[PDB]
């Protein structure tokens, strides 16, 4: 393809005064001809009306997402608490037994089994979860749901040293 | 804001394109807003759909409800149906929003159809604008299929039946490809695991994008090929008579937008549409009695209902009945975009046109359009067989045969009547051109004769009879009161009169301004 | 023109811009030639009350959305009937407010903005021969200068390569 | 195609805008393609993402795998992770496509950063173009967050840790709003059921739409405010010297597009990125050692690592440490778009500029930019503490303290060195302007003196010394071979020579054309 050089004649800067004066005259005449400047009541009522409509609409748009983080929804032994203060280690009926179960990685019957103090040496660590024997092994769908919700709780895991 | 305006002007210096766009002239006919209706409906659809996407989960996995709606607790359903129930019952203002969405979809379709009717009957598709007609046809097809994919999303019993029958078992029956298309689309046999996510992706991303691009192209073509207009006093094939954008047209357009949004909000708040909770989740073993789609697919359903059972069985193969529906549907969708070229081949007219035609001046095209509309109405009414036969006490087989025969004898009858009606209107126009406008006053003419006191529209001859005018493609007045004949009521408010000086001044200035407008537009 | 474009009034500037664009506005007329009358005050008051209603019921929409019983309460023991009115109220306030605003705007345009007629000077058809000849010469020279027409092997190999890739 | 071209011309008559766009001149500097790189990366991202949406299912419900990948059979995972595994292992060519997608995202980010560096150092943001700078900054922020939301979609262990830490526990810690934002975004506490669908909707629909609109506006502003250029022989503030679009520029742009697509395909086929199957599904109880986000969030991570633990506890309340990260990141994102106004307030220069600056002529801005780049590099390297301390045998606490101190002492050191280096380059330019170009030849001058045989760039005085030139903002030659001094090799092919006549003719015509180009561009 042949080699070439070209020059473009920018023509930058402000417009020619012709166009500026004509367009500003058009805008000013379209505004002054409507006589809206000397109509105070119409303008102010229009403003308040549009403002109220816009405010109500935006509030209704962004109002379905907002939730209260402190409403008591979690049942405990002293009534109901907010989610951000219960843990799953929280007792439910004033004196229930919560074992320190450990994960086995298999799904025949136990995904969680109890522990004894002798199942660990002086240099060991283990992760444990709250058991609540009323949850049972993972056979039925009900117990399977209970266990899969125990396994996924962001404040449940505990290190045993 | 002088400082900001000037600094914008030295940085960009538009000042000439802004002047070129602020002086553009647009014709003012009530019939030129039927596209604005569809545009505003599309905008509302975009907004409400963007709101809805924050709460919908498009999965087909099974769960048990365990929600707030009690008559459905313990029932096993998909995740999409549960998400739709959660939108309906557990988000403050969600039912309102999805009802607005559905009503806006319906108004979108209806406005598109009315706009197409206008474009066809006025003849606004001729030489400079065939491609704009083609783009419009594509937009119509896309809108139909988008609405279908949309209301099939929260899979309940009705949506499931519609999907199954139409999509699965018409794609399954195509002659050679057939099952290959079915398995490429569903990933397997009908109830799969990838159908609803695929429809969701198609519905929120692809088809809206294509529709947005095509709408942009449509409006650009309309902007740079200036609008058409009706023949009239000062109208020619070389000018556009109307109002400038600058003060007036933007104002009218915005006010129309607000009024359409108001109507949609009202009827989305007061009328109920698609109550999915009265239905149940989709299950292949149960069915109900009213299984219709929305009114823009009812013609497809009716065509499937009233088409006779003609199948072909040859060596080791089978061609079922819904193939017929497939080819007829395709033939319609192919005959729609290719009409201007057919008409220009048949009439042999290839000239530029910027003035519209009145539908009464083109009898053959008006008759063709009326025949097509009658066919569409027959197909749509044949889809609500059950409702018609139940509410109005008619046999069901009777309605099937009525549709099957009407499909053949109603279009030609409508054609004949429409042709004769158009020519009758033409003759009624020529009569008021030859004589004057009938006033309705009777005299007795002392030798016992009754005359009716016509009123001429132009000059008169020596003996009082008006000289006949020539037709110019513009409408003519027929009532004496439409011309200023009996007007000028009092100038009170409603119960108390104003002064006489105010009344006289206002009446007199109004008359003067009317006369000046008339005399100005004639002379150009 | 000149530098003396100043000292020119508004209407001459507007007609100059129009003629530069091809627009020729005929018959521009104010709506109230006489001064303050009672009809003008009545029309202004009528235009204003609609916008007042629109704003009032937008506020009503906000209040209803904030303080209305909205939760699902349906049963046959406690017939709620307050929950069954929660969506109708949203619609009735929202749509009616924005409708009132639209009607006020239409009335203002119909009774206060002056009446006008304009003409636009279509300028349709084929281009001036100047532009057609120049652009076709540009295209033809850009094509013939690359000498691709007399290079058969390059063109055909390019075609087959792009086709195979696609 | 004469008939079709003419009929297009009588229907649309462009013929003048096409001529106005076919003659536009574009400067030709290698540095003006760094934006094309990002544009082409974005196009490839669009295409591959549209392909990917046909197979992805964004749910958070739990399933058991039961697939083809054996070391994960029987493991309970979400539906998104399973869909990603199915894309990877069960669609012919899916792994290739998602690897191309990820590599294209990385190249998008890198090209944006290099383009920003160019724009900043050459000074192309001055009076007519501050708004274009602002639009670019917004595009950068949006690209960062879009990539983040993108790689957090197939929720596995690493993506889950990133989400949890950054999003959940930095939004949770804001002073007053805090938990309200967290619950509005997640619908509840961290592991919810609406997070992944919401991210999916944000990632495929909203942010791509905003980015597309902003890119359109960016390119429009660049098209109508013509490009800048470097000072040179025939360049002024009133003209653009380069090549026309018509034959050349479109060709070069398309060839560059194809080459970038080729590079992306090669490195998406040969290098592996994000092997999600080696990881596992996200579970809140297990973790790994790497952590690490993609390289455009590593500075955020590093800032969180090396910021000291300063918290405030007052009455019944707590202000944690990550608040500091929040305000520092906001301060950076606010200081980026507001730079041109700061510089024009501080230097007091408000004139139009169309000629660029060499980075060596503006020492203070170059030093500021080098300091900012050094800060960014320190923050990015402080994010791979574990990898550095493991591969290169260094203590971990040592790397933490090295970063914590470098964050304060490296930027000023870099500033000082960059200032002195810029002034040194200026002096080296002035020396070759005063004398000639050093040739490197030595003579002995019979009375035992050594001279070095400079070569003048302009006229000479009576006694052979060149008269000093004036600096004009353009680069100067430093090597004698860059000027034609030793050139003209043989004219064979590689192993067999051509005739002497051919060699002489080609050499002589080439010399003539070079001289004519030079003499033509001078004279204008
Ligand atoms: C996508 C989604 C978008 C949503 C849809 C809405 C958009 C639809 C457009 C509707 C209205 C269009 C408005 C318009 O065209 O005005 C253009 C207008 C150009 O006016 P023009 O000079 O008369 O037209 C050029 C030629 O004169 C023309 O002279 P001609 O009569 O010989 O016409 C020849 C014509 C013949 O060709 C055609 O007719 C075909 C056009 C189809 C193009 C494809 O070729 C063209 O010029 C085509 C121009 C294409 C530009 C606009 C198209 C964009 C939409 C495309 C959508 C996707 C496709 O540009 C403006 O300057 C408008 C003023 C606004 C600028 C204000 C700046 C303020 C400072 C900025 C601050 C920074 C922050
Ligand atoms: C998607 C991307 C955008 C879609 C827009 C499609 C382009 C619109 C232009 C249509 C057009 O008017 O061209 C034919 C037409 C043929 O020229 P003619 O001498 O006036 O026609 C007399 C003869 O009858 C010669 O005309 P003909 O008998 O060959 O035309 C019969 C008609 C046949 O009607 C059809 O079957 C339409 C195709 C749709 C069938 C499938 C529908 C369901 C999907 O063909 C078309 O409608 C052309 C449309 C091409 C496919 C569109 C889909 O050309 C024009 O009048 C305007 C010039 C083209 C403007 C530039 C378009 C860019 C090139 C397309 C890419
Ligand atoms: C949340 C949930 C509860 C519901 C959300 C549903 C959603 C659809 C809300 C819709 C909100 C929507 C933006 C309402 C529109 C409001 C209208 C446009 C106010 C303006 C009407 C009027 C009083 C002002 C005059 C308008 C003129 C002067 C400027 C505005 C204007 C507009 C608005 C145009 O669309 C336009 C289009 C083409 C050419 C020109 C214009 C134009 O000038
Ligand atoms: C047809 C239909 C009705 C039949 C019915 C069929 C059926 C029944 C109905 C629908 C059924 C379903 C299955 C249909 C499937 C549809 C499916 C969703 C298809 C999706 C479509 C497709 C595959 C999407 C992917 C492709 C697409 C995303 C890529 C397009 C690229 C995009 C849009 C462009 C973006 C960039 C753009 C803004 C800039 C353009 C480039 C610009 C103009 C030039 C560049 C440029 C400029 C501008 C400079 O100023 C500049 C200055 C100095 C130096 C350099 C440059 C420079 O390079
Ligand atoms: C716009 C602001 C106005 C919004 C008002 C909406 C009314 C809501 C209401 O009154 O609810 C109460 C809300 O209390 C309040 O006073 C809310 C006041 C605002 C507090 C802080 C604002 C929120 C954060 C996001 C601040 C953002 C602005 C700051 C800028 C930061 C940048 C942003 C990126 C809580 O009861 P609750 O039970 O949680 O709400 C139900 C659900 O439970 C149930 O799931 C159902 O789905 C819900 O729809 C709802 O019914
Ligand atoms: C989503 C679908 C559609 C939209 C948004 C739309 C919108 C519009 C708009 C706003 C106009 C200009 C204003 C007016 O004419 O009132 C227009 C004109 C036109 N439309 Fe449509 N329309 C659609 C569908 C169709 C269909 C189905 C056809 C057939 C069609 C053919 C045309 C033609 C030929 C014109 C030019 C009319 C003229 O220039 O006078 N469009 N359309
Ligand atoms: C453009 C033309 C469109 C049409 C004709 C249309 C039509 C529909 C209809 C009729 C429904 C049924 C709603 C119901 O019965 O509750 C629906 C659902 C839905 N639409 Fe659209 N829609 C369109 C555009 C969009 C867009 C652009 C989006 C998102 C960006 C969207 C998002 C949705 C979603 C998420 C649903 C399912 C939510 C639900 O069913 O409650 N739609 N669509
Ligand atoms: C525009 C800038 C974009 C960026 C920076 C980006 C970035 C990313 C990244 C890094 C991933 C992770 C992929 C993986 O690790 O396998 C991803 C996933 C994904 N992207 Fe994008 N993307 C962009 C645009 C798009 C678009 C426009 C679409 C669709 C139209 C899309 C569709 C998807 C989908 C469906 C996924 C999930 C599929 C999967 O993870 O395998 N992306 N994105
Ligand atoms: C997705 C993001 C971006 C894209 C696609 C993009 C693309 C481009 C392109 C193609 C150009 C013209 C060709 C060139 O200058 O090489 C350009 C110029 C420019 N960009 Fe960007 N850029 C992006 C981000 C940015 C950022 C972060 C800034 C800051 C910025 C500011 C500018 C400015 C001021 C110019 C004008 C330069 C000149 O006219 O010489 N852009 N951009
Ligand atoms: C009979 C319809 C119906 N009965 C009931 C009963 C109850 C209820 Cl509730 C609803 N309905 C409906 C119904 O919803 N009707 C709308 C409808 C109709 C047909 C199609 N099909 C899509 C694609 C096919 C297709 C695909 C590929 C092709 O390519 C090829 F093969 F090369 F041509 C061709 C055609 C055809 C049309 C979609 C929606
Ligand atoms: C500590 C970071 C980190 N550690 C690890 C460790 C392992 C892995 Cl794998 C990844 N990481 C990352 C990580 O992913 N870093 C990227 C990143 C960082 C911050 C944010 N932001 C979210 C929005 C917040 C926000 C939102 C709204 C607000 O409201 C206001 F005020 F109105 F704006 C205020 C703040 C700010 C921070 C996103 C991505």
């Amino acid at each position: 393809i042949p080699e070439e050089i070209s020059i473009q004649e920018r023509h930058d800067g402000a417009s020619r005064e012709i166009d500026r004066k004509t367009v500003v005259a058009n805008l000013t005449d379209a505004f002054e001809g409507s006589t809206i400047r000397r109509r105070k009541l119409i303008g102010l009522s229009f403003g308040v009306g549009m403002g109220a409509f816009g405010l109500g609409t935006l509030v209704a748009f962004a109002g379905g997402l907002i939730k209260n983080p402190w409403k008591p929804v979690v049942p405990t032994a002293e009534g109901k608490k907010a989610v951000l203060w219960t843990s799953g280690w929280t007792p439910r009926y004033q004196g229930e037994t919560i074992y320190l179960a450990r994960a086995t990685g298999t799904e025949d019957g136990p995904p969680f089994i109890k522990m004894r103090p002798e199942d660990m040496d002086a240099g060991g660590m283990e992760t444990v979860f709250p058991w609540r024997e009323s949850d049972g092994d993972g056979t039925t769908v009900e117990s399977h749901h209970k266990l899969q919700e125990i396994a996924m709780g962001i404040r449940n895991p505990v290190m045993l040293i | 804001l002088a400082r900001q305006a000037e600094d914008i002007d030295t940085r960009y210096h538009p000042s000439a394109a802004l002047r070129r766009q602020l002086n553009k002239v647009f014709p003012t006919h009530w019939s030129f807003l039927l596209g604005e209706i569809a545009l505003y409906s599309f905008v509302v659809l975009l907004i409400t759909g963007v709101y809805l996407t924050l709460f919908f989960d498009p999965s087909m996995v099974d769960v048990t409800y365990n929600g707030v709606y009690q008559p459905l607790r313990g029932v096993e359903m998909s995740r999409a149906y549960q998400s739709a129930l959660d939108i309906s019952f557990e988000v403050r203002g969600g039912l309102f929003v999805r009802q607005i969405h559905h009503w806006a979809a319906l108004m979108f379709a209806a406005a598109i159809m009315v706009h197409l009717a206008r474009i066809f009957f006025t003849g606004a598709f001729r030489r400079p604008r065939e491609t704009n007609w083609v783009i419009g046809s594509l937009l119509l097809i896309l809108a139909m299929f988008e609405g279908y994919f949309g209301y099939s999303l929260p899979d309940d019993l009705l949506s499931g039946l519609g999907l199954r029958a139409a999509l699965s078992s018409i794609t399954l029956g195509m002659p050679v490809i057939g099952t290959w298309l079915h398995w490429a689309l569903f990933g397997g046999d009908f109830p799969g695991t990838i159908l609803i996510p695929r429809l969701y992706a198609l519905h929120i991303l692809l088809l809206p994008g294509i529709i947005l691009a095509l709408i942009g192209l449509h409006l650009a073509l309309v902007w740079f090929q200036k609008h058409t207009q009706f023949p009239g006093p000062g109208r020619t094939e070389h000018n556009v008579v109307g109002v400038r954008v600058m003060p007036v047209f933007a104002f009218k357009s915005g006010a129309f937008f607000a009024a359409i949004v108001g109507v949609l909000g009202l009827m989305g708040g007061l009328l109920q549409i698609n109550p999915i909770w009265n239905l149940g989740p989709y299950k292949p073993s149960q069915v109900s009695a009213g299984s219709q789609p929305d009114f823009y697919m009812m013609w497809t359903e009716g065509l499937a209902r009233i088409w006779p059972p003609w199948e072909f069985y040859f060596w080791h193969h089978t061609i079922p009945a819904p193939v017929w529906v497939a080819v007829i549907m395709g033939l319609v969708f192919v005959l729609l975009p290719a009409y201007p070229f057919l008409e220009k081949r048949f009439t042999g007219d290839y000239a530029h046109h910027n003035l519209l035609q009145r539908p009464r001046d083109v009898p053959v095209r008006t008759a063709i359009g009326a025949m097509a509309i009658a066919f569409y109405m027959v197909l749509t009414l044949a889809a609500m067989n059950d409702i018609i036969a139940l509410k109005f006490h008619i046999s069901l087989n009777a309605t099937t045969w009525i549709g099957r025969i009407g499909m053949v004898i109603l279009p030609p009858f409508v054609y004949f009547i429409t042709y004769r009606w158009c020519i009758g209107l033409q003759r009624s126009d020529r009569s008021v051109l030859e004589h004057g406008v009938e006033t309705g006053i009777i005299k007795r003419l002392p030798h016992g004769a009754y005359i009716e006191l016509h009123q001429p529209l132009g000059p008169v001859d020596e003996h009082g009879h008006p000289i006949p005018l020539q037709y110019q493609g513009a409408p003519l007045p027929k009532r004496m009161n439409k011309l200023g004949s009996a007007g000028s009521p009092g100038s009170g408010s409603f119960l108390f009169a104003d002064s006489a000086a105010e009344d006289a001044a206002l009446r007199e200035a109004g008359h003067a301004a009317e006369q000046r407008a008339l005399a100005a537009l004639r002379e150009h | 023109d000149e530098a003396a474009l100043a000292a020119m009034s508004n209407q001459e500037l507007l007609a100059l811009g129009g003629k530069l664009d091809g627009v020729r506005i005929a018959y521009k007329e104010p709506r109230w030639p006489v001064e303050g009358t009672k009809a003008e005050k009545r029309a202004e008051r009528s235009v204003a009350v609609w916008l007042l209603l629109g704003g009032v019921f937008g506020l009503a929409l906000l209040l209803i959305f904030l303080f209305w019983p909205w939760e699902f309460k349906a049963a046959d023991g406690e017939s709620d009937f307050i929950y069954s009115l929660t969506t109708p109220l949203y619609g009735l306030t929202f749509g009616l407010s924005i409708l009132s605003i639209a009607i006020g705007a239409v009335l203002y345009q119909k009774r206060f903005i002056p009446e006008e007629i304009s003409i636009q000077e279509r300028h349709d058809g084929a281009s001036r021969e100047i532009d057609r000849k120049t652009v076709v010469a540009n295209l033809t020279d850009a094509f013939e200068g690359s000498t691709i027409r007399r290079r058969k092997l390059i063109g055909l190999s390019f075609g087959v390569g792009m086709g195979a890739f696609g």
